[PDB]
């Protein structure tokens, strides 16, 4: 509002203190927005990795686990989403956010590669290894269906389960 | 004063295996505390006085 | 007579701003809420089944 | 039930307590410790049938199988009232004979 003249400083002096309470709403919100990021994600104690050989019942991860290639190492999925949208002059800044990209894909992988592995023991303990296919077996027996069903039907599932994970990768 | 670079934690890798399981032995029972404002002081202003 | 004009510019320029912040705080808290839901939502369903 | 809500753990209960302007929940949780490495398999062959576990999960310390609770280490033998049988087994992948 004074673009660098005197005169207006001394004016404006005499207005009072709006100024000093604008800011501290916009760093309030600033801070917020911060913490609501690290709230979301930051929902794991550890980093799990995903073990180098992957024989998970006959289900097909590829398209979600990070790529090594990729320098940013960001799933396909990922790739497509960020590839999908796109968007200091005279008092205007933009504060870079504290979490990095990079770190957002650390925990996204830490989530996902716990939950191939672990299933739902790490979100309240340590982490236990249990076989997928095994896993399978108890979600179907918390809905109602006996496990008797899965071990039955696996290779019918695993193939239903890849040809939604490629239709989703297609309508993206 | 020293600046560096956050760590998100600690790193394992899990050791899955397609004919593996872990099973707990033993238990604890803990306690926490969750901190929740509920209220904030009534004010009144008279215009005419202000 | 210079200071009336610096003083219209000045009272105009900052309802402007003030309106904006305004803006701003409305579409924060709306934010907010969103994100909670997330929050709740990533915690109930990828953590465990629901 | 519903995970994380009120507690990082297995939920068991809680208590209120006043604050000058709010309120403070004690939760108590349950959680588990000092775990171990087992050989498991999703189903028991016995005399061409496939025996499924009621509730639990086999497991067998190298040498004998047993079948166990989940959320804790409790083995028992293998009886024909804790597990139920469907069809012959050929179509299970990772079936045991036992
Ligand atoms: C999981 O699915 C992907 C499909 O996206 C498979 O990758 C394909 O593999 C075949 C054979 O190796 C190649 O001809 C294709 O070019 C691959 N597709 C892409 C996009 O690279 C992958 O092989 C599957 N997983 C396994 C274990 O077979
Ligand atoms: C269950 O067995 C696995 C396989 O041996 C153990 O994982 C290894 O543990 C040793 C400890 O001596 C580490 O040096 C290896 O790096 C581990 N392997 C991997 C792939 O990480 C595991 O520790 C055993 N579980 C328990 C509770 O003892
Ligand atoms: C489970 O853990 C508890 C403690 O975490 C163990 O109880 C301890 O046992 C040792 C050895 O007998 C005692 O010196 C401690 O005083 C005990 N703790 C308490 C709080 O009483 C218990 O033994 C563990 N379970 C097993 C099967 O070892
Ligand atoms: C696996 O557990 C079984 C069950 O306890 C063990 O078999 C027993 O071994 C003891 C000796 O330690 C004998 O007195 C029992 O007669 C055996 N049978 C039963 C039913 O208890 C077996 O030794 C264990 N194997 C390993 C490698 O620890
Ligand atoms: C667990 O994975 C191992 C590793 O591949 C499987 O062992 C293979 O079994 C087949 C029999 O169909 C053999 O032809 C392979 O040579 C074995 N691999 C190795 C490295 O020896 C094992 O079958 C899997 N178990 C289950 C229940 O799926
Ligand atoms: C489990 O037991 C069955 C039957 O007792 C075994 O099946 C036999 O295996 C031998 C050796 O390969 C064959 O000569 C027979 O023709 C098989 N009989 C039948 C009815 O299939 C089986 O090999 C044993 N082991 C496993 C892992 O299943």
């Amino acid at each position: 509002i004074c673009g660098d003249s005197t005169e207006c400083s001394n004016l404006l002096l005499q207005y009072g203190s709006f100024c000093t309470q604008l800011n501290r709403a916009l760093t309030g919100i600033a801070v917020e927005q911060d913490k609501n990021t690290q709230e979301v994600f930051a929902q794991v104690k550890q980093i799990y990795k995903t073990p180098p050989i992957k024989d998970f019942g006959g289900f097909n991860f590829s398209q979600i686990l990070p790529d090594p290639s990729k320098p940013s190492k960001r799933s396909f999925i990922e790739d497509l989403l960020f590839n999908k949208v796109t968007l200091k002059f005279n008092g205007l800044t933009v504060l870079p956010p504290l979490l990095t990209d990079e770190m957002i894909a650390q925990y996204t992988s830490a989530l996902l590669a716990g939950t191939i592995t672990s299933g739902w023991t790490f979100g309240a303990g340590a982490a236990l290894q249990i076989p997928f296919a095994m896993q399978m077996a108890y979600r179907f027996n918390g809905i109602g269906v006996t496990q008797n069903v899965l071990y039955e039907n696996q290779k019918l599932i695993a193939n239903q389960f890849n040809s939604a994970i490629g239709k989703i990768q297609d309508s993206l | 004063i020293i600046a560096y670079t956050m760590s998100l934690g600690a790193e394992n890798s899990v050791a899955y295996s397609n004919n593996s399981i872990a099973i707990p032995t033993n238990f604890t029972i803990s306690v926490t505390t969750e901190i929740l404002p509920v209220s904030m002081t009534k004010t009144s202003v008279d215009c005419t006085m202000y | 007579e210079a200071e009336v004009q610096i003083d219209r510019l000045i009272t105009g320029r900052l309802q402007s701003l003030q309106t904006y912040v305004t803006q701003q705080l409305i579409r924060a808290a709306e934010i907010r809420a969103s994100a909670n839901l997330a929050a709740i939502k990533m915690s109930e369903c990828v953590l465990g089944q629901s | 039930k519903r995970v994380d809500f009120c507690g990082k753990g297995y939920h068991l209960m809680s208590f209120p307590q006043s604050a000058p302007h709010g309120v403070v929940f004690l939760h108590v949780t349950y959680v588990p410790a000092q775990e171990k490495n087992f050989t498991t398999a999703p189903a028991i062959c016995h005399d061409g049938k496939a025996h499924f576990p009621r509730e639990g999960v086999f497991v067998s310390n190298g040498t004998h199988w047993f079948v166990t609770q989940r959320n804790f280490y409790e083995p028992q033998i293998i009886t024909t009232d804790n597990t139920f049988v469907s069809g012959n087994c050929d179509v299970v992948i990772g079936i045991v004979n036992n």
